[PDB]
This record gives C-alpha cells, structure tokens and sequence, in this order.
C-alpha cells in the first residue's frame, strides 16, 4: 500500500 | 510629520470630527504597524481603533484614508490568531470584499493583501472569506487575455492570497470553490515570473494533498506536464513545491502514478536524489517509494530508468531520515517485483548497505530491512541459490548482525531475526 506521509501571513512594510 | 507618533495623539486625532486630522492620525498608525521592531499591535488594538479603520475603508470621497486604514488592518491581521480575530470581529471582511471593485489599483492590491492574511489564519477564515462572497471579485481581477499586462506586484499578491484559500486542512476548501479557482490557478502555473510560479505549485500542493478524489480534479486538468516542467526548474522556491506535488499525486490510484511515469518524471530523478538540500532529497525518495509499491511494469519503469543504483546510494549515504524513506522503497520494490527484478536488486549492491543500516538505533527501520531481507531469500528459493546469498550476507558482516538483532527489546524484530537465522541460517 502507499503512505501518505509558503508564509501563512505577510507584513507589509 | 507624521513620523514617531504616540498612541495618545494617534486616538486624539481620530478621535477629532476633522475628515484630515483623522487622515494624519491613521498615516501615523500606519508607519508605527510597519516598523520592524516590535510593532506595538496589541496597544493599538486596545486603544479601540479596529472599529474607527474599517469605517475609513468606507469613504470613497477620500480614497488617501481608505488605503492608509486598510494598509493599517493589513498589520494587524498578521499577527497573532488573537489579533487577526479582532480585525474580523471588527467587520472588516465585507468592508475589504468591497474594495476590491476599487478605482485605484494600489487601494485593490492592498485589500488583496489583507484578504490573503485573514484567510490564512485557518480553515475558518478561509471559508468565511468564500462566503462573504470573495472569489468572484478576485478572479474578475485577472480576467485579461495576457497575465502580462498587470503589475509584477499586483499579481504576485493575486497568486499568493488565491494559495491561501487552496490551503489548510480539516477541513479541505469547498469542492465548488476549488472548481471555480482551479481555471485561473492552471493560467498562473504557466506564467513567466517565478514567485508567480512557486506560489501556484503551492497552491497545486494543497489541493493534492488528500483523498483521490481531490487529486483526481487536479489531474483531469492536465497540470501534470507543466508541473515536471518546473520540477527541473532552477530556483529552488519552484522546485520544493512542484515535486510536493507530484509526490502528493503518486499517493492516489496506480492510473494517476502512471500519468506521472507518462509525463517522463523519473527522468529528474537522478538529480533528486543527488539534490544537496536534505529535504529535497528525502522527499524524492518518499516519492520513490510509493512508485515501487505500484505495478510491475511500473517497477520495471523505475528499472529501465536506472533509478535502482540512485536508491543504493542513498540507502548508502544521506540523512537518516532520507535512508528510512529509502529502506522503505526496497520493501516495496521487493514485496510486488518480479523474480529477475529481485535479483537485478541484489546485482546492483543492496545487500551491503542494506546490511550496515541494521545497527541503527531505530525499531521501525529495523523491521523493513528485515522483511525486505525475507522477500530477497523468497525469490532465491524460486531459484535454488539460497546458499550464495546466504554466503553473501555473512561475508559482509551481515549474519553477525542479524543474530545479534536476537537480543534485541521489540519482540516482532526477535521473532523475524530467529526465523530467518532458523530459515537460512543467515
């Protein structure tokens, strides 16, 4: 078988 | 002018019933939200402002404080979880939704912007920025014939906000919102500019990350070409996602592993696996390893490739992590291969470095050299040559190894090490 086995928020300055 | 202002003198003048005093007040809030060092978030919040904002987005006649106010909520909803709360209790959703339509280009960008940052706070957000209805507005921004003719920033904004909507999961983004999105995000993943680029396969990574079902959309789409494209891109920031992507995509049916092996994938792989970047190593050979848990003429693909040598390197040498990945995917090739498969595997030197990797400090590594070890000796049964590779395993050190694995915590390794030495005799 398988397995299953990029800033969230930006300031802006 | 407005630079170094007190929180006190901040709400003093907007406070005031002067239309430009408050328009110098919030220009001052926003310079002190965009210094580096320790934006003084938390005291604004508390000085009752949030409110005060999200009305000035409202006032078209003055379209200088309608940015400035949205440029200020734009810090703050990138804080805390705490924090980006209180700019959506403040009602700023709708408020930005509406900006969107705005005139002026810079005004539009920067609610993009604050849009992004709520919806990348979690799931919650991010759905209740699609019911209050965002989408729509957003893709009427980049419906042009030639992504060119917008402004490098304004769609690197565009990209980065659509990403967060594809994103988290717990749930996953609602099936009719991919759907909408997706026709805009494949136009994206062919565009020229390269944080255009990283930020669609992103975006491609998450909506892959899941049941077929959700790799099955992506797919139907005919992305996968473009995406082994860019997984021998240059830039790294490209490459990270883009084989996420494709290592997402191999997690699915044997026909969408096969339309990867189409696209000519395993022809990268020599360079993915050699990558000097840990994690771009590792995640190659995870991807490695649920392909030679496919079919056998999947397998021989790999064969043909000549990747089997590039999997006796890194089971030789490479960060831990990325030889466990590696033991894994000789498990797999052992356990659905054919006979001549088998012995190919032995021709090309598994056995040493299989057999110098039992003395780590791990049990879960431990029980996939062990079974892979039986899967080998099955297929040399078939042939009658049990005795040579018995003799191969002890003239490298193997056997002392294996029996010494006898005395060992975990009863499941004892159990397989005594069958083996009971079996083989080594």
């Amino acid at each position: 078988v398988k397995r299953p086995m990029r800033p969230r928020r930006k300031t802006k300055t | 002018g407005t630079v170094n202002w007190s929180v006190e003198d901040i709400v003093k003048g907007i406070n005031s019933n002067n239309l430009e005093s408050q328009l110098q007040a919030t220009q001052a809030a926003r310079k002190l939200l965009s210094r580096e060092k320790q934006p003084p978030i938390d005291n604004i919040i508390r000085a009752g402002l949030i409110p005060k904002f999200v009305s000035f987005l409202g006032k078209t006649d003055c379209s200088p404080i309608q940015f400035e106010s949205a440029w200020a909520l734009t810090n703050i909803a990138s804080g805390t979880s705490e924090q980006t709360k209180a700019v959506v209790d403040g009602g700023a959703i709708p408020a930005f939704i509406s900006l969107l339509a705005s005139p002026h280009a810079h005004i539009s960008e920067q609610a993009v912007w604050a849009l992004g940052n709520i919806a990348g706070d979690g799931s919650a957000f991010r759905d209740l920025v699609i019911k209050h209805g965002a989408i729509d507005p957003l893709l009427a921004l980049l419906a042009v014939p030639d992504l060119s003719t917008l402004a490098c920033g304004y769609l690197r904004n565009l990209t980065w906000t659509l990403s967060n909507l594809c994103r988290n999961k717990n749930p996953a983004p609602p099936l009719d919102a991919v759907e909408q999105i997706l026709p805009t995000l494949v136009r994206l993943l062919h565009h020229n500019d390269p944080e255009v680029l990283a930020d669609s396969c992103w975006a491609i990574s998450y909506l892959t990350d899941g049941p077929n079902e959700r790799i099955e959309m992506v797919v139907k789409k005919g992305v996968v070409p473009q995406l082994v494209k860019l997984l021998g891109a240059t830039e790294l920031p490209i490459v990270t996602p883009a084989l996420r992507a494709i290592g997402n995509i191999v997690t699915g049916t044997d026909e969408q592993t096969q339309k990867v092996i189409d696209a000519g994938a395993l022809a990268v792989f020599p360079s993915l696996l050699t990558n000097p970047k840990t994690n771009i190593q590792k995640e190659a050979t995870w991807t490695m390893s649920n392909i030679t848990a496919g079919r056998q003429d999947q397998i021989q693909q790999v064969v043909n490739h000549g990747l089997v040598p590039f999997l006796v390197g890194v089971l030789s040498k490479a960060d831990f992590k990325t030889q466990k990945e590696a033991a894994w995917a000789i498990t797999n090739y052992t356990s659905g291969g054919t006979v001549e498969q088998i012995v190919y595997l032995v021709h090309c030197g598994i056995i040493e470095p299989l057999m110098n990797l039992l003395s780590a400090k791990d049990t879960k590594i431990i029980q996939v050299i062990l079974d892979a070890i039986s899967n080998i000796f099955q297929a040399a049964e078939k042939l009658g040559e049990t005795e040579k590779l018995s003799i191969m395993i002890e003239e490298c050190g193997g056997l002392d190894k294996i029996e010494a694995l006898q005395r060992h915590e975990n009863e499941s390794v004892y159990k397989a090490s005594l069958n083996l030495i009971e079996k083989y005799f080594s």
